[PDB]
């Protein structure tokens, strides 16, 4: 049970089918400790199946090709004319939970209700794999019509909703969830045509009109353990109905979960909101307009059935005001999942609810300043800025008009998780409310009045989320305001920045007197408001130093010290030398004590100070007419020193640490002391630090290093930038070891050259010999689509430097890649991968593409075998990207004069040739 | 129901039922002010009971089929129903054995119009034959909503369109006063989860006995029984003494606090000037402490009374609060000042400027000035159906032995004794009130400022009915001077009502009226600060 | 001493809420605030005065909501708005007028619940002028709860003053965005149902009221049925007005459903 989660020479496809027949004999071997052992092993091999085993069971013959209480002929898992998953549902039922004569319960005396609970969860995970098993007859050869009047099918599994305890009526609550999830995805929402084929084959009368009222009932069940298991059944089942033909019954199950919002079991309320986060409320608003009886429903109501304003004001924002710290956190992550899915009425884009569903399915199928803020013109969706400004309207309203401690406290946690997925600087027209009335300062005036109260900072679980959100709302004014604090330039904005920079030097002043046991500009002595903040940072630090647990994300001081050095960073960008010149004394004393607890983001506090101490639309538009004209427009273009105590301490850490989040922020602190020309006196006598970077290349090639991936792009930026003062002869011998003698390329070898090529091709006779060396290495690596972004840099300099040299180099990679595209060695598996290769044939010189002798022998090819969708997928990407050349780079006249000479027969891939490859 | 769609369900017969529905709305209102030629006939009294039932069933028949009726025709049909439940003639006929079908069909059809408007699909309101107990369970659900759903201005009241929250609040009260229903509605909902279910028999469906004392010994169970008795009122006088005996056995200190407040509310429903026990029709009597004027009654003076009759009457249609009035009609001017040995009711046009300035226009509630001491002396001749005289002698014995108890129970016992003071009917009864309150102040500490602001209203209304004599003035005059210096702003307000009763009627002592310039000096200082800004300082201190 | 006097009054107030008295735990909270005027605690002095505001408004949901008493008469309703008088005056001297308007939106959500809808109109406009310099979308949601008061208070002429102030800010701040795009849908469907209810004379018809009535004589479903209703009351058409309330009842919300009921009566 621990290794099947990891199975997804290799473990063979005939090794895994020996595991599976071993258990069906052991679901019958009598015990109560041995029957329960092979039934937890079967529930998990269908949920996370190994992909070799997974195709041998859905297949029709199945095990027959690999070899070359029950009282009837079931038909074993060797027989043909039926899948083995048709076989495996007949077997686990007549032994455990069904008697082959009549729709009748089996007694709990015979089989335990701990043993009947794991047998209802194994019949459900196979229907998601092979849905034709549930409609089958129980016995293959019928059982004795003299004794029993009628034979029954496996639909008496769905009579265990009335059986007694939880986890049987709750595990037949989940057996109807994935029977509806996996008929719609099996036959593509054709519930009309697919049900006809079964009924003349196995004569049961079981529609999906007789299971949703069995699923509507267990949502209304009494026990709070019975209600946790019936609302995970609607996570699987209401995204498949609501876009299907049964979407009359699909809307009703959206309605009933809304009544389950006020039950008093804390696990019942958080699996509601995940089935209200996965709802597409632009597809849900479409069914309301079509309804006339469903608006009435029971008791003949008059008015509109407003699902959206009732599921967003009275659940998701309402469950922010819950008492539990478990229930408040899960409701924030849904407003990250609801905002792209709203459809409020009458935008200036999507008008109807018909036109709303059509734009989320066409983007799918038709195609250094600090982290806070932005300076671009910021191209943005006009209608996606409207759904994000109605979710920050009802959220700043249960924070100001609220009357409880619990509404103010868990709605500053739902505003910090918007701004890390929907940032303020990019979506500023959604966040804008008032301030500067036009690039915005949205809503940041209320939240400073929360922090300056002596009530709200006294608990570190949500005072650390009100500091990451007040630095996102004073940085979105940076593209506007910048031309005390002379760089702010907006005097209605200075008291918001005077306060946080006064608020963030008094919270690195209480974290300095806590990490060092010292008795109590930035000063918290004379304030009685911040002597309350000294007894709260000292309760969370007596539990760390006493209880050893290193790998915790949530620590509430180690989580709280991460929050107030992230936002002391983002303000110094707005500051200048003149404002900080009386405070370079101040902020450097605190960090020497604030270094040992969290040095990963205590140099991000030091990386920034040195910058600013040294200055630095109507369903014809959307489906066709807007994507048809991005096609033809890119074709006409295809026809074209107080740091000296603090700096020495950070170098002793890199030699002795092991966490590789800390090793990455120390290689950016030293690429800034060489640009800003600090003389190479960090190592006054010896070369102590530069000798240690060479040894780390020994541990990556062999593989004796744990997290080389997140350090190998930043190891190589430090080395090339020193050589302008280890020289570029020595730098390129280190990169050749990793590639041929070491791990794979898309983590180590391909991010290794992004620092070199950008710092060698972009920026006399010694420089000519080293450019021949770097171009030969990539020809061994053309196969990867990240290596094809590095080579669009190479072709644009030769058109600028020397146009005689520009045409020689586009001919050498013409006859390498076109032999690869016919033999499918080019990894074009992504849609990040087809975008890189089409901007290549524009920039490749047209003299190398002018004979059409080469582009056609690379076009009209047959792959090796088209059995596998790893191999079907790379043959149809070679035909789409050499056909963007025969339309722009050469007209119609040149192409067809050639095929008269080259005998390219039209029987190349014909219906006789395509049939022998999928099988072969 | 085959006959009901052809002889009744015609779209020509339906049009009459909102034109005949404005007809019976204005006729039943003026009954309280018509002569006896114009009252409804006794033989034609049956046919106006049967026609409230039949126009409210055409309202439920469109919501199923077509749309809303007109939603002005939601409003004209439920005004024929609110008035037949307020009259003493039409309400008695709905209660009898012959109309079990017609009183249980106004419960199915006012629960159908309130659920098909307020209850969005997939909710509820809040969070024997079958039809009688399907009518009996229907009324328990609707009264718990008046807390949440039908309270004028709640967060839950954004769904009802607020011209029915006057109309549908007055109509759920007067249907649970029916003897078909009333015995079940007083049982709080925490009881039916517990094991209480005796058999009913009263020649009807539900005739449950009253709740025994042993269930009331829990606070959450006791906070829901006191809700059912105030907004519901009571009935014929036999049911008034049933609730009296249940509260006295309750008389652990969390339940000693909340049942001294339940005895305050039972006396005031014997203090009401019409039907006296029905919060549907009526509200508490108040007395003007201002006398009737002298400037009228002359030949130029009788002309004065016609002109300002037109001006004041369309003010209350715009300015006032309609606490008294459910329906939407215009000339509903009704002030419950009685005559006085009580008598008839005085109309609104006759008391033109009697009402005291302490009160918002038409808002009828307790506001410390209900019975002025003008009206004590001429109903009870003393100048220096329930036996309401019986219930007030028993309450003087109980609240003196508790004073002469925890500090939570000290404050709420002085407040229950000041409210019943409307109903003291003897000069023997007012003398015992003043004696218990002065032995407290010398014993109880002076710095208890919750207790300080209920007793300055209490000690001052005694010495007014009593003689304001030289042995009484020197204790009463010294206590009013100190509390006006207090920093507690709701303690400032209770002490100023005690000035009035001393200043009101008694020819006051000559040395003590030189301490009116003690109270004259306080009034000048707090108007110059509350001349410009009134929004800042207060409302009911201003 | 005087610092140690304040810690003794805090242990007393918490053992009373489980004892559930609450005018006396409400009197325990006003003793914590009188000490911090002898010293100077500042923003912590206003924390003792607004936990005494939560405890006089819970004494009167047990007197006018849960236990609806006719003898309940506002001694803890006079007590509730007096501990909030000293609270708003102490944020302004320290200079935070955004925290002064959070405490005045709590006082006016009780008076709409306790049935005083005219003085509830009131305190909603006090908390907006403390926010119009600072948060112009926290300031426009305090004026949408001010139009739900005066229609309970039957101030239909004072209701035209508060609807033209919501629309004059969104043309200064919104032009609409978002949060400000839904404030302008509510204010051009409800200024049209008032000018037919009360039809103002051309002296007291402003140049802002003049612009919206020429356009008629916002969703495409509901924009078409509002041009049709300004025509009928100028034609006095009794058959035209009756079939529109049947066909505008699902479209509006029940705050806008109250203003359409009072037009069809005052024209019929």
């Amino acid at each position: 049970r621990y290794l099947v989660p990891l199975l997804q020479v290799s473990p063979s496809a005939e090794q895994l089918v020996q595991v599976y027949e071993l258990t069906l004999h052991h679901t019958q071997h009598q015990d109560h400790n041995v029957v329960t052992g092979a039934l937890e092993l079967l529930q998990q091999l269908f949920r996370t199946p190994p992909p070799e085993l997974l195709q041998t069971l859905t297949a029709v013959g199945g095990i027959g090709q690999l070899t070359a209480r029950i009282k009837g002929d079931i038909g074993q898992s060797t027989d043909d004319d039926s899948a083995p998953l048709v076989h495996c549902v007949r077997l686990l039922s007549a032994s455990f939970l069904l008697t082959g004569g009549k729709n009748v319960l089996v007694p709990d005396r015979d089989v335990r209700v701990s043993v009947k609970a794991l047998a209802l969860s194994c019949v459900g995970a196979a229907v998601a794999l092979h849905p034709e098993s549930f409609f089958s007859k129980l016995y293959k050869v019928p059982l004795d019509t003299t004794e029993y009047p009628e034979e029954q099918y496996v639909s008496d599994i769905l009579n265990y909703i009335d059986h007694g305890d939880p986890q049987v009526r709750g595990a037949t609550a989940i057996l109807c969830g994935t029977l509806i999830c996996s008929i719609l995805s099996r036959s593509r929402f054709h519930v009309g045509d697919w049900m006809g084929t079964i009924r003349t084959l196995t004569g049961n009368t079981f529609s999906l009109a007789d299971c949703i009222p069995l699923l509507r009932k267990t949502l209304k069940d009494e026990s709070s353990v019975t209600c946790k298991l019936a609302c995970t059944a609607v996570r699987n089942c209401v995204m498949s109905l609501c876009s299907s033909s049964y979407s009359e019954l699909g809307l009703q199950l959206i309605i009933d979960v809304l009544t389950l919002r006020n039950s008093s079991y804390w696990l019942v309320r958080t699996e509601l909101l995940e089935t209200l986060a996965e709802i597409d409320f632009r597809l849900v608003s479409f069914l309301e307009a079509k309804a006339e009886n469903l608006h009435r429903g029971a008791h003949h109501y008059t008015g509109l059935l407003k699902l959206q304003e009732r599921v967003l004001n009275n659940v998701v924002i309402h469950l922010l005001g819950d008492e539990d710290p478990r229930v408040r956190h899960v409701a924030a992550a849904s407003l990250i999942r609801l905002v792209p899915k709203l459809f409020y009425k009458c935008d200036q884009g999507q008008a109807d609810p018909v036109v709303a569903v059509a734009r989320d399915q066409s983007s799918v199928y038709l195609k250094r300043i600090y982290r806070g803020y932005n300076l671009l013109p910021s191209i943005t969706d006009v209608t996606m800025e409207n759904n994000l400004s109605r979710v920050i309207a009802a959220v700043s309203h249960e924070l100001i008009t609220s009357t409880t401690r619990a509404l103010t406290f868990g709605c500053c946690e739902a505003l910090c998780l918007l701004s890390t997925a929907f940032p303020v600087c990019i979506w500023s027209l959604g966040w804008h409310c008032g301030v500067p009335p036009l690039c915005t300062v949205g809503m940041a005036t209320m939240i400073l009045t929360l922090l300056s109260s002596a009530w709200f900072p006294l608990d570190l679980s949500a005072h650390q989320d009100a500091l990451i959100l007040a630095g996102n709302l004073l940085a979105a004014s940076a593209p506007k305001s910048l031309r005390v604090w002379p760089a702010l330039g907006d005097r209605a904005l200075v008291p918001m920045v005077e306060q946080l920079f006064s608020h963030l030097l008094k919270v690195i002043n209480i974290c300095a007197h806590v990490l060092d046991d010292v008795a109590p500009l930035g000063s918290f002595y004379h304030l009685p408001s911040y002597l309350r903040l000294h007894d709260v940072l000292k309760a969370t630090h007596a539990n760390y130093k006493v209880t050893l647990d290193l790998q915790n994300s949530t620590e509430k001081f180690g989580g709280f010290l991460r929050s107030a050095l992230d936002v002391l960073s983002q303000i110094l960008e707005l500051a200048t030398l003149q404002d900080i010149g009386k405070c370079v004394e101040e902020i450097l004393g605190y960090l020497k004590s604030c270094f040992s607890r969290e040095p990963m983001m205590a140099t991000v506090c030091v990386q920034q100070l040195l910058k600013t101490l040294f200055g630095t639309p109507g369903l014809y538009h959307y489906c066709f007419m807007a994507p048809y004209t991005h096609f033809t427009q890119a074709l006409a273009d295809a026809s074209l020193r107080l740091f000296e105590p603090l700096v020495i301490k950070a170098l002793k850490q890199y030699t002795t640490t092991t966490c590789v989040q800390l090793q990455k922020q120390v290689l950016d602190l030293l690429a800034q002391l060489v640009q800003l020309r600090v003389n190479y006196c960090l190592l006054d006598s010896d070369q102590v630090f530069i000798g240690f970077v060479l040894k780390q290349f020994e541990y990556i090639e062999v593989g004796q290093f744990r997290e080389s991936e997140a350090i190998i792009p930043n190891i190589f930026f430090f080395l090339v930038l020193l050589s302008y003062e280890i020289g570029i002869p020595k730098i390129i011998q280190l990169c050749d070891g990793i590639m041929a003698s070491g791990r794979k390329a898309v983590t180590h070898a391909i991010p290794a050259l992004q620092p070199i090529v950008h710092d060698l091709f972009v920026l006399g006779k010694e420089l000519e010999t080293q450019k021949e060396v770097v171009v030969s290495m990539l020809l061994r690596l053309i196969q990867y689509h990240q290596v094809l972004e590095m080579f669009i840099l190479v072709l644009q300099q030769c058109h600028k430097e020397n146009e005689d040299k520009w045409k020689r180099l586009s001919r050498q990679i013409a006859d390498i890649i076109l032999p690869m595209l016919a033999k499918q060695q080019m990894h074009i598996d992504s849609h990040e991968a087809l975008g890189v290769l089409n901007t290549l044939f524009e920039i490749l010189a047209p003299s190398s593409l002018r004979p059409v002798d080469m582009l056609l022998r690379s076009m009209f090819v047959t792959p090796n075998t088209m059995a596998s969708v790893s191999t079907v997928q790379l043959w149809i990407s070679g035909i789409l990207a050499i056909l963007r050349v025969l339309i722009s780079q050469s007209t119609e006249d040149i192409v067809l004069s050639r095929i008269q000479e080259l005998s390219f027969s039209p029987y190349l891939i014909s219906c006789t040739v395509i049939n022998r490859l999928r099988d072969g | 129901w085959s006959k009901l769609n052809d002889l009744f369900g015609d779209a020509a017969l339906y049009q009459s039922l909102p034109t005949l529905a404005r007809a019976l709305a204005q006729y039943l209102v003026v009954v309280s002010k018509l002569p006896s030629h114009l009252h409804l006939p006794p033989e034609k009294e049956k046919d106006i009971v049967k026609f409230v039932v039949a126009t409210l069933e055409a309202l439920s028949w469109h919501l199923i089929h077509e749309q809303i009726p007109l939603s002005l025709d939601l409003q004209a049909g439920l005004d024929c129903c609110c008035l037949a439940l307020q009259l003493p003639g039409l309400w008695s006929v709905v209660s009898s054995t012959e109309f079990v079908t017609h009183a249980c069909s106004l419960i199915h059809c006012v629960h159908f119009i309130l659920e098909a408007v307020a209850v969005q699909p997939g909710e509820q309101l809040l969070s024997n034959p079958k039809y009688i107990t399907a009518a009996c369970e229907m009324v328990a659900e609707m009264v718990e909503s008046l807390q949440s759903v039908l309270a004028l201005g709640h967060k839950r009241n954004s769904g009802v369109p607020a011209f029915l929250t006057p109309l549908l609040r007055n109509i759920i009260i007067s249907l649970a006063r029916l003897p078909l229903v009333n015995s079940y509605t007083r049982v709080p909902p925490l009881v039916w989860k517990l094991g209480w279910s005796p058999k009913p028999g009263g020649d009807f469906g539900t005739a449950f006995p009253e709740i025994p004392v042993e269930f009331l010994q829990e606070k959450e169970v006791f906070k829901e029984f006191i809700y059912r008795i105030n907004t519901l009122g009571w009935t014929s006088r036999t049911q008034f003494e049933e609730t009296w005996a249940t509260l006295l056995g309750v008389l652990r200190t969390q339940i000693n606090v909340l049942a001294v407040q339940a005895i305050t509310s039972l006396v005031l429903s014997a203090m009401t000037v019409p039907v006296a026990g029905n919060p549907a029709v009526s509200c508490l009597e108040q007395q003007p402490r201002n006398k009737p004027l002298k400037a009228l009654d002359t030949r130029f003076g009788r002309k004065l009374s016609i002109i300002r009759g037109i001006v004041e009457q369309e003010i209350q249609a715009m300015v006032s609060k309609r606490e008294n009035i459910a329906t939407h009609h215009l000339y509903q001017a009704w002030d419950p000042v009685p005559s006085l040995t009580t008598g008839a009711l005085i109309s609104h046009e006759k008391l033109l400027l009697q009402i005291n300035p302490e009160r918002e226009l038409g808002s009828m509630s307790y506001k410390l000035g209900q019975v002025s001491i003008h009206s004590v002396w001429l109903g009870n001749s003393i100048t220096p159906g329930v036996d309401i005289h019986s219930c007030s002698q028993f309450l003087l014995e109980l609240y003196s032995r508790w004073i002469l108890t925890p500090a939570i129970l000290i404050s709420e016992v002085v407040r229950s004794l000041l409210v019943v003071s409307d109903l003291f009917t003897e000069r023997n009864q007012f003398e015992l009130m003043y004696v218990t309150l002065t032995e407290l102040r010398r014993v109880h500490p002076s710095e208890d400022e919750i207790l300080a602001q209920y007793l300055v209203p209490a000690t001052c209304k005694a010495a007014a009915v009593l003689g304001m004599d030289k042995a009484v003035a020197e204790p009463v005059s010294r206590l009013l001077e100190s509390t006006l210096r207090s920093s507690h702003l709701p303690s400032r307000v209770g002490a100023l009502h005690g000035v009035l009763y001393v200043l009101e009627c008694d020819l006051l002592d000559d040395t003590a009226k030189q301490l009116i310039p003690v109270i004259s000096d306080y009034l000048l200082s707090n108007l110059k600060g509350i001349a410009h800004c009134v929004n800042i300082h207060s409302q009911q201190h201003v | 001493n005087v610092a140690e006097a304040g810690e003794q009054f805090g242990q007393l107030g918490r053992e009373l809420r489980a004892q559930e008295c609450l005018p006396y735990a409400a009197w325990c909270q006003l003793a914590v605030a009188r000490c911090q005027q002898a010293l100077f605690h500042g923003p912590g002095e206003a924390l003792a005065l607004t936990e005494a505001a939560r405890l006089f408004l819970r004494q009167e949901r047990d007197a006018r909501q849960r236990l609806v008493c006719p003898a309940a008469y506002g001694e803890p309703l006079q007590a509730a708005a007096s501990a909030l008088g000293a609270a708003v005056r102490l944020h302004l001297e320290l200079g935070q007028p955004a925290a002064a308007a959070a405490l005045c939106l709590e006082l006016a959500a009780a008076l709409r619940d306790l049935g005083q809808p005219a003085a509830a109109a009131g305190h909603f406009q006090r908390a907006a002028q403390l926010q119009l310099p600072q948060l112009p979308l926290a300031a426009l949601q305090a004026l949408g709860e001010a139009a739900s008061c005066q229609l309970l208070a039957r101030d239909y002429t004072g209701a035209l003053a508060v609807f033209t102030r919501m629309q004059r800010l969104a043309r200064e701040h919104g032009s609409a965005l978002g949060a400000f795009s839904d404030v302008l849908v509510r204010c051009e469907v409800s200024r049209v149902l008032l000018l037919l209810l009360l039809q103002p004379p051309p002296a007291k018809l402003l140049p802002e009221h003049a612009q919206t009535l020429e356009k008629y004589s916002l969703p495409e479903e509901l924009f078409l049925l509002l041009q049709s209703l300004v025509m009928a009351t100028h034609e006095k058409d009794t058959e035209a007005i009756k079939s529109l309330q049947v066909e505008m009842w699902p479209l509006l919300t029940a705050e806008q459903n109250h203003l359409l009921h009072l037009v069809l009566q005052e024209t019929i």
